[PDB]
């Protein structure tokens, strides 16, 4: 699915993101959660109130998987194996979830680094998104 | 299909400030570039192999202004997105056989391209009744496929 | 929304075959077996861990009834489904928050085990229509969406 | 993804399938202009009459890519790489009718197969089907 100028495009995108990745993953959840309210359904447990601190760590946790991801392109289904096992047998999360949430987050890149989200990022980005998807959706123990 | 009286307000307000000429340029050109299939309906384009020649392409911000337009029509008739996408609808439907997923993904796209343009103030209060609106014109323009 | 004048006819005769029992129960159970998210919906009805304990689940079986019930009343009011099926809008999109795109997903599994039970009467051409069928519920029950 | 379970339902499979993956590669086609007249457009020089020998002999190409994929599980992007090409680069093929496709052959299949049909094996099946399509509609060179 990702090819060699799709992981440069990444690797080199997550380098402008720096030590932001933990606030964008926190907003791309706040932006997530009012825009389809269905995904709140996922969170009983949590204070989903407007800059809720809970939001904010776990918008932390997000950020970092993520970052980890990057880190293992050529082999997302193991450096991500735990939280498969997470999302997808324990969580059982539909899948249909991490469109919108990819969706989010891109979102929220586009708006705090309008230079550098080009067309040929965006599309990476998005290639990148959909594969740590399906790793965290499949049931491949 | 509808917001709050405080959300169209907000809708409309933003959309005074949309140039349909940059911002419909642009969606359709990241359209093109991000899901590369949908290229198969504008040959008559000329080339689209990469995401230079796409975005100098004046075929696609000429036809990007156009599909814009058609969403401020959409914008300034809400409770009417049915019958306002009805021939549209046709079009891309029973016409061109485009299938409906697609209305969505360029839906999505717009509003990216949205919060690029706008940045700070595209707050994700402002992109929550947008997505009920790129929603409400996704569903209307694949009515007739239905 | 419409069927052929013999289409509807070849429809319902293939429907007045299908056993009220058995079908709802092994559609049910073979959504919950190769979509395993929708487990998150049941798990009230047990035991869903392997495909032998959904099978032989007795809640799956009674519940799926229902749901083969269901598209019955939607195989019989096919040029009024968004009326028959506006109530259950309401139950699986504001009360349940099922998203739209597993409505389609048991369709499909439906018309699956419909073609393992009639075999090669269960045509090409007959599918098709029954693929009208499917589409249309799941459109109707995703209506009342908000 | 591809789940070593699943693997062995694929391989176990698509030995009770044999010789028959052409005919029913061709009965899968055919369900599936039928029944989804968009993918019509993709055939503009076919012959999508009831009974064509077009559909026959594209059905059996269909048919034994299959066969070729069921034996390179561990590396479908290297096998079914020209095949990626053919489908996303130049066919631009929307990934939407990929599922229509594997639909319509995993109906063929409880035509012909009611009784290895089994719950266990449509979900392997159904995940082979996936990893296939992901592989054909991306761009990965
Ligand atoms: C690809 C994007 C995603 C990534 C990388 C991701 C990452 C994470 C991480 C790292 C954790 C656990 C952190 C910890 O152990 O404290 C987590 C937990 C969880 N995730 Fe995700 N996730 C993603 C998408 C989703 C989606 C779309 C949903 C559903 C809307 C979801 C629902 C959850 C829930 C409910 C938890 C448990 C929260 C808790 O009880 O603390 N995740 N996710
Ligand atoms: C919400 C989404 C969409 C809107 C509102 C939209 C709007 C329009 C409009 C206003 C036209 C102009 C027709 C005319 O000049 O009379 C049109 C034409 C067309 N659309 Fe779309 N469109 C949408 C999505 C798509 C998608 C996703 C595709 C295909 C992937 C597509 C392919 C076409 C094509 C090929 C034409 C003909 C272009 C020409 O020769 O002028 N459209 N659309
Ligand atoms: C075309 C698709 C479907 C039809 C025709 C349908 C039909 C029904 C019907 C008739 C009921 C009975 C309600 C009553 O007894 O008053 C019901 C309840 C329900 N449905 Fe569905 N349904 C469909 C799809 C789904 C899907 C895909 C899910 C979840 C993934 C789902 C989850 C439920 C649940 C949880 C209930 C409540 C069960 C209970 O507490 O007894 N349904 N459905
Ligand atoms: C997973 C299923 C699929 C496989 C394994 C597959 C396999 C193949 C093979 C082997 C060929 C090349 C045969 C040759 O060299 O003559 C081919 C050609 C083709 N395929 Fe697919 N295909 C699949 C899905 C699709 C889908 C979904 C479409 C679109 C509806 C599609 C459209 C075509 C077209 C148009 C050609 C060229 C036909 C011609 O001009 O003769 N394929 N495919």
């Amino acid at each position: 699915v990702l090819s060699a100028a799709d992981k440069t495009n990444v690797k080199a995108a997550w380098s402008k993101v720096g030590g932001h990745a933990g606030e964008y993953g926190a907003e791309a959840l706040e932006r997530m959660f009012l825009g389809f309210p269905t995904t709140k359904t996922y969170f009983p447990h949590f204070d989903l109130s407007h800059g809720s601190a809970q939001v904010k760590a776990h918008g932390k946790k997000v950020g970092d998987a993520l970052t980890l991801a990057v880190g293992h392109l050529d082999d997302l289904p193991g450096a991500l194996s735990d939280l498969s096992n997470l999302h997808a047998h324990k969580l059982r999360v539909d899948p249909v979830n991490f469109k919108l949430l990819s969706h989010c987050l891109l979102s929220t890149l586009a708006v705090h680094l309008p230079n550098d989200f080009t067309p040929a990022v965006h599309a990476s980005l998005d290639k990148f998104l959909s594969s740590v998807s399906t790793v965290l959706t499949s049931k491949y123990r | 299909v509808q917001l709050s009286g405080e959300e169209k307000a907000a809708v409309l307000a933003l959309w005074d400030k949309v140039n349909e000429e940059e911002v419909g340029g642009e969606a359709l050109g990241r359209l093109l570039v991000v899901y590369p299939w949908t290229q198969r309906f504008f040959d008559s384009f000329g080339d689209l192999s990469n995401p230079g020649a796409v975005m100098g392409n004046p075929k696609v911000k000429a036809h990007g202004k156009k599909v814009l337009h058609s969403f401020g029509e959409g914008v300034h008739h809400l409770d009417n997105l049915k019958g306002t996408f009805a021939a549209l609808s046709e079009l891309h439907c029973d016409k061109l056989h485009v299938d409906p997923e697609n209305f969505r993904l360029l839906g999505n796209v717009l509003v990216v391209v949205l919060a690029r343009h706008f940045g700070k103030d595209f707050t994700p209060e402002l992109q929550a009744s947008y997505q009920k609106v790129v929603a409400g014109v996704a569903n209307a323009l694949a009515h007739k496929y239905h």
